[PDB]
């Protein structure tokens, strides 16, 4: 036969739905205190302008 | 006197002109094998005797 190199292997089947399992308890949020900061300043020689 | 093009002499134009065969091929991800042997692969059945 001619083709590409495949390995047949077989994986347990038991682990794969203990991951798929434990993946439900992860959360796609967080919970804060403060916002991050978005703005910052800089300040040149000047004392009006920034 | 042999009315054959063996050798000719032609610009760098011409090199991709001889272009003109139908070529067809497999695709690597199908697979090509030889079933000739398998056509002897039988089992004889045996009459039922004393």
């Amino acid at each position: 036969t001619a083709t590409r190199e495949v390995d047949f292997t077989v994986p347990d089947v038991q682990k794969i739905l203990d991951d798929i399992k434990a993946l439900a308890a992860e959360q796609v949020y967080k919970i804060v205190k403060v916002p991050s900061i978005s703005f910052r300043h800089i300040v040149m020689q000047s004392r009006d302008r920034v | 006197f042999i009315n054959k093009r063996i050798v000719e002499r032609v610009r760098v134009g011409q090199i991709l002109a001889v272009l003109n065969r139908r070529f067809v091929a497999y695709k690597g991800k199908m697979r090509i094998m030889d079933i000739t042997q398998s056509l002897k692969m039988g089992t004889k059945l045996a009459a039922p005797t004393v």
